[PDB]
């Protein structure tokens, strides 16, 4: 039941984002959408992404949007009588069990390392573009 | 007209008598400052003013346009 109420509140916040009356409240609900989304990811079992969503989305992107706004103004049926006791747990593999961070870093920088450098180039493009356009310096 | 051509002749006098070494500098400055760009100059924080050698005296203007 924790998933249902959280998803519903996220949906309501997302709906109110697009039909907001002023940009400030739009950004405020935009933050709550990511808060609920991070909570949902936390329920999913991915703690790392659930907190990157705070660090990036409502840590830097939301702050950026708020700064700009300030100025310039087949399913399985719910019957579960004989399924909560049919869980087979393979104990092998629980010993030396990695987290969501070690597993990701194992293959992000070593096997699929070209895409990582492509993302670096994307970041450099953003950094250069934000400067060429907006340097008045008068 | 008689009074105006008197001060008109001074620029021709100061132009026809220029030495070759002065002419090189004059042509380089004229080509360098042919066109301007407020965008890049403002971005760099600098303003490109016309050199004093490239300023005609106000008395030969169409009636006075110091700006």
């Amino acid at each position: 039941m924790i998933l249902s109420v959280l998803s519903s509140l996220a949906l309501v916040s997302g709906l109110m984002v697009v039909r907001a009356k002023n940009p400030v409240h739009s950004v405020l609900f935009f933050i709550l959408v990511f808060c609920d989304t991070s909570g949902l990811l936390l329920l999913l079992g991915l703690d790392f992404f659930a907190m990157i969503f705070l660090v990036v989305y409502i840590g830097a992107i939301a702050v950026l949007f708020l700064f700009v706004v300030m100025m310039f103004h087949i399913p399985l049926l719910p019957t579960q009588r004989n399924t909560t006791s049919l869980r087979y747990t393979v104990y092998a593999g629980k010993v030396r069990s990695w987290t969501n961070l070690e597993t990701l870093g194992n293959l992000l920088y070593t096997y699929y390392f070209v895409w990582f450098l492509v993302s670096s180039l994307i970041l450099l493009v953003a950094m250069i573009g934000a400067i060429v356009l907006t340097m008045h310096r008068t | 007209s008689a009074k105006n051509y008197i001060n008109l002749a001074q620029i021709h006098a100061s132009e026809n008598s220029k030495s070759f070494e002065q002419i090189e500098v004059e042509r380089a400055l004229r080509k360098k400052y042919a066109r301007k760009d407020e965008d890049y100059d403002s971005m760099l924080g600098i303003t490109r003013e016309t050199p004093p050698e490239l300023i005609l005296p106000d008395n030969v203007l169409p009636g006075g346009k110091p700006v």
